[PDB]
RNA sequence: UCGGAGAAAAUCCUCCGAAUGAUUAUAACCUAGACUUACAAGUCAAAGUAAAAAUAUCUUUGACCCAGAUAUUUUGAUCAACGGACCAAGUUACCCUAGGGAUAAUCCUAUUUAAGAGUUCAUAUCGACAAUUAGGGCUCUUGGAUCAGGACAUCCCAAUGGUGUAGAAGCUAUUAAUGGUUCGUUUGUUCAACGAUUAAAGUCCUACGUGAUCUGAGUUCAGACCGGAGCAAUCCAGGUCGGUUUCUAUCUAUUUACGAUUUCUCCCAGUACGAAAGGACAAGAGAAAUAGAGCCACCUUACAAAUAAGCGCUCUCAACUUAAUUUAUGAAUAAAAUCUAAAUAAAAUAUAUACGUACACCCUCUAACCUAGAGAAGGUUA
RNA sequence: CUCUUAUCUUUAAUCAGUGAAAUUGACCUUUCAGUGAAGAGGCUGAAAUAUAAUAAUAAGACGAGAAGACCCUAUGGAGCUUA
RNA sequence: CCGCCUGUUUACCAAAAACAUCACCUCUAGCAUUACAAGUAUUAGAGGCACUGCCUGCCCAGUGA
RNA sequence: GAGCUACCUAAAAACAAUUUUAUGAAUCAACUCGUCUAUGUGGCAAAAUAGUGAGAAGAUUUUUAGGUAGAGGUGAAAAGCCUAACGAGCUUGGUGAUAGCUGGUUACCCAAAAAAUGAAUUUAAGUUCAAUUUUAAACUUGCUAAAAAAACAAAAUCAAAAAGUAAGUUUAGAUUAUAGCCAAAAGAGGGCUCUUCUGGAACGGAAAAAACCUUUAAUAGUGAAUAAUUAACAACAUUAACCAUUGUAGGCCUAAAAGCAGCCACCAAUAAAGAAAGCGUUCAAGCUCAACAUAAAAUCAAAAUUCCAUAAUUUACACCAACUUCCUAAACUUAAAUUGGGUUAAUCUAUAACUUUAUAGAUGCAACACUGUUAGUAUGAGUAACAAGAAUUCCAAU
């Protein structure tokens, strides 16, 4: 009853070296070592930041953050760091980390619980992984992508502090431009990165930038 | 897992050129003076080719036999001579005036 | 499952079955 | 390699030990007869003679050759791969030759049982403990296209029983295989998911049904890189990019009709039913969609040909013979009992061939022509 | 591609001329169920059945040619590296 | 993403990210009548390796000085 | 062997047009190369054709002659290339290399016969020794059976005397074989896997049928008696008919729990009635059971192509069926490596014979089979494939 498209989805998970790793490695999906990969050749990630993942479900993400802002705490001379995760499906309980599972950025009572629980009232990196469910229709799913990050991009001046980072997942099309001309304004520079983790058949891409000032 | 081809199996062949029948086809029309018979929709054959007319065999039309002239048509009794052209009453008869949908 | 006997064994147990005698007259119909 | 204990004379079966040590008043030579044994090696011993005044008990290694020692008698092996080569390790996907292979548990379904769930009430709907000559599924070939044959353990369409069935929705069970059973897409998801629909998007068998009909991965190599090993050559049931199977059909088999499925709107009727909310049967009518068989007046596309095509147009039906089930008359059985593997009378799915349509003719042929055609055949001829 | 259609050239078919190749135990060379080494044109039980050509399809003859690959053996080899 | 660039390679399944390459670095050598070369340390041979700039640069013997 | 290819030496040669500049620049022919797709696959071609692509004044391409040779040469390293087949060329010779591995090994008849257990082995795809078998010879006890009486622990040894019966030991010579298969018993590791005892290898039977059952060898016959032999003949064998009054609703936190939630008692009247065997009631009511009279009968069992001999319930206890056995004539008894013996086809020589023979002596002495060698002829198949522009007054014509 399977279709030939979905045997053949199916077969690439199956062979997939990434998933291998994850659940040697403890990590709950493939995607936790995209960032990583990341984090190891732009060091976005340091200890004493504060962090704030968006679409965190299932949560590897986080899991790799906890680590690295040493949220854990375990080691006490280290500077501690607050993560923080928001997606609309629920997050089992995970160690260090605060979940608000289940809400909807775009809402805006989500933002107001935002602001109090973070600390100091801001977030110095924002981490969005959140993709809309894919209809398959290429336009029709690109362009709600891009219009989820512009919004983000509209409340980062609440809640981003000068001199912080983006990191936004997308998807390319006739709209990418429009994503390239805010970001410019309000960061210095943008990189467009693609991990080698992330799929060669997926038209998936990163924009990375940093240094927010006003 | 047969080993063998099906009798019956669908192949390339010679097509065409077979007997085949309609059914249920309207009389609208009939022409005394040529014999001329017009009949509703499609007909097997080309132009020009012989075919063997029949009342209809369908269960609807049973027993319609009855109005026609039973054993045949006989002119040589000469009871009335017919109109050279035989109309159905739906039929829109040309030199009659245009039609309105009044 | 009942393991298959041997036909020589089968023919044995046929001969050997139990045959009751049979009375003249059924006790019933008697007086 | 050798010995001891169990299985008990098999084993890659269950265990322990041995490559000696201690004490010895010192244990000679010679010789009938035997055990054990493939060979080789290994055990015991009368009589006679001789020293003394007869046996040391504990209880387990190594042939031949070849080198030793001394004054003729003696000594040399984790040759332990232990019947023992005087002295030699890796690696091969660059590979070659000769050949041999090959290529109970679980779990769900169905029967039996019936504590407890079900406000009350075992069996409307489920259901512990169990029962089932019960069914069927440290590691390491499948997709797709095309065309489908078949099973029923039925997803939809059809005929029915029960209900914790008022109507409308539903839950469960019986009968039946008739034709059908869509189009696109991967951010996360260990043999998953998402968007839009449908009357429905069934479960399976047929050497992945099907590669001498086609094609994509992998099996899997010759090149090259990263990661982890190795002094290296190289290696990995690790990542990735690139990458050679040809066939003229000999045989069997096969290649010229049929009597239709489903959906929607209207009507019954905003009625029946129901406190309201809500909301149908059956019977009647009209539209479509797909499937099959044909055709060219029009439209559209070609031959800038008299024709062929679809995107254009037309036509599609009958049930003698039944199953689950429901009624009528009526005995066994004292009736006002009972549908009856009692004698009888009826109604009721899917199927199908009793019943029709189509076909039927006996046939000249120089040749020419043809809306007939590969050849042959067939049709036409002031 | 939905969803295929039309025309011309090459091939194909008929006539005349010349004329190969792999292949081949013998063949008077059928279907269904059963038996069997996942296996039957030839065996068991049923059934069908005048004789020969020409043009087509590729289910079977575990169809033909595979110097086609994986596993194992030999007191058979060769190239490379060393400690 | 990889490689700096034009070039080269498995004649008959691989043309590439491999090989070469300017640039940069290490090692060996003081000398003539057949190569190197009728040459002599700014020369010759062998080998490694992208260039460019930019952070990170420390086994001088310690303290006085 | 460098006329191909790799690299080098000497002498020669080619590069249009256009834009840039002043060049391993640009566009794009000639020329050189070979990205991608289809066709082709005994092809036009043992690497091509048709399109489409990269470079094209340079580390460019091309011609002629010379050089480096296999323990080697050459290499902008592909373990590339060195005359179509190089992880190491080709030719001749050593050479009839070696092969514990694969294939083959040519007339008849008679006779006998295996197991395929134990031991060692760089041994398990092989070999040697025991054990088996066998031919010959010498001469004397063997096989089945086997009392007691032991040894064992609480059917294997042992073998007196007898009986049925014909083998057995010693000596000499010699190979082959050293993996079995299925049925039926008893175990042991848990359907396989081992160990132990018995049996089998139809031409008849069980449907076809190595292993189950009937069957002492093999001969002719138009005789006969028999053996084994897939079929067998769904219920019954303590009840059905009529009824019901009461002490009081028995106690008990249970409102109440009244025969019935309990909880102990469980008594009473009446012919006959449980402080009730069930239902059912908030408890109560209500429905039953047993009682009242009145009747009657009488335990386990015979799924996926298309169904698959045809049929049949009663005639008297038999018939049919294997060279098994008998009869006429004869014969003298049971798969196979290996082992012991009698004949004979053909040709040559000695000596004979004279339409093809005899006794001896000899040998290139016998082929339905080695993807055997050579020659011939079929099949596929009269098939795949191959070819010349037109008319005329004519092919060195128009
Ligand atoms: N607009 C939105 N607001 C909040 N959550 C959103 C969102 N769009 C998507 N998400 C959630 O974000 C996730 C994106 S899809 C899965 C991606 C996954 N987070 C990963 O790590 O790869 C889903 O869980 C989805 O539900
Ligand atoms: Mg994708
Ligand atoms: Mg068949
Ligand atoms: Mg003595
Ligand atoms: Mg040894
Ligand atoms: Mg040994
Ligand atoms: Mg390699
Ligand atoms: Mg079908
Ligand atoms: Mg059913
Ligand atoms: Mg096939
Ligand atoms: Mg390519
Ligand atoms: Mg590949
Ligand atoms: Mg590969
Ligand atoms: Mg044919
Ligand atoms: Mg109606
Ligand atoms: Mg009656
Ligand atoms: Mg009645
Ligand atoms: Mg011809
Ligand atoms: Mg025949
Ligand atoms: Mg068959
Ligand atoms: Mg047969
Ligand atoms: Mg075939
Ligand atoms: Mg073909
Ligand atoms: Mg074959
Ligand atoms: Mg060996
Ligand atoms: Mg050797
Ligand atoms: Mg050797
Ligand atoms: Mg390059
Ligand atoms: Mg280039
Ligand atoms: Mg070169
Ligand atoms: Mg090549
Ligand atoms: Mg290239
Ligand atoms: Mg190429
Ligand atoms: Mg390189
Ligand atoms: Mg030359
Ligand atoms: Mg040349
Ligand atoms: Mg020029
Ligand atoms: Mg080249
Ligand atoms: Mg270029
Ligand atoms: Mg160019
Ligand atoms: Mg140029
Ligand atoms: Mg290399
Ligand atoms: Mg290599
Ligand atoms: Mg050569
Ligand atoms: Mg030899
Ligand atoms: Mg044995
Ligand atoms: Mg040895
Ligand atoms: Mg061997
Ligand atoms: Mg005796
Ligand atoms: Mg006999
Ligand atoms: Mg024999
Ligand atoms: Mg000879
Ligand atoms: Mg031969
Ligand atoms: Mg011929
Ligand atoms: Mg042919
Ligand atoms: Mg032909
Ligand atoms: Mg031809
Ligand atoms: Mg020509």
């Amino acid at each position: 009853g399977r279709t030939g498209a979905e045997h053949l989805w199916l077969t690439r998970h199956l062979k997939d070296p990434f998933v291998k790793a994850a659940k040697v490695e403890s990590y709950r999906c493939r995607s936790a070592f995209k960032l990583l990969e990341m984090n190891e050749k732009h060091q976005i990630l340091r200890p004493g930041l504060r962090v704030l993942d968006c679409g965190a479900a299932p949560g590897a993400w986080s899991q790799v953050a906890v680590q690295r802002v040493n949220a854990t705490g375990a080691d006490s001379s280290s500077p501690v760091g607050f993560v923080l995760g928001v997606d609309l499906l629920h997050i089992f309980p995970l160690a260090g980390a605060t979940f608000l599972c289940p809400a909807d950025v775009t809402d805006p009572r989500t933002f107001q619980k935002i602001l109090e629980l973070l600390p100091s009232r801001r977030a110095d990196v924002i981490l969005s992984d959140m993709a809309p469910n894919a209809t398959g229709i290429r336009d029709l799913d690109h362009d709600k992508l891009i219009s989820l990050c512009l919004t983000l991009v509209d409340m980062a001046v609440d809640i981003l502090h000068p001199g912080g980072t983006l990191l936004c997942k997308t998807w390319a099309g006739s709209k990418s431009h429009l994503l390239q001309k805010r970001l410019t304004q309000e960061f210095q520079s943008t990189r467009v990165v693609k991990p080698e983790a992330s799929r060669k058949e997926s038209s998936e891409v990163y924009l990375l930038a940093t240094q927010y000032r006003g | 897992d047969i080993a063998r081809v099906w009798p019956g199996t669908k192949m390339p062949g010679r097509m065409g050129n077979q007997n085949r029948t309609v059914y249920g086809l309207k009389v609208w029309r009939v022409n005394t003076k040529h014999n001329i018979i017009y009949v509703n929709g499609s007909v097997p054959g080309h132009k020009n080719c012989l075919v063997k007319i029949k009342d209809s065999t369908l269960p609807a039309y049973k027993d319609s036999c009855k109005n026609l002239p039973f054993p045949t048509y006989f002119p040589d009794g000469d009871e009335e001579e017919l109109p050279e052209d035989l109309f159905d009453e739906s039929v829109w008869q040309p030199s009659e005036p245009s039609i309105t949908f009044a | 499952h009942w393991r298959v006997m041997h036909f020589q064994r089968q023919k044995l147990m046929a001969i050997t079955e139990y045959i009751p005698p049979k009375p003249a007259i059924n006790p019933r119909c008697l007086p």
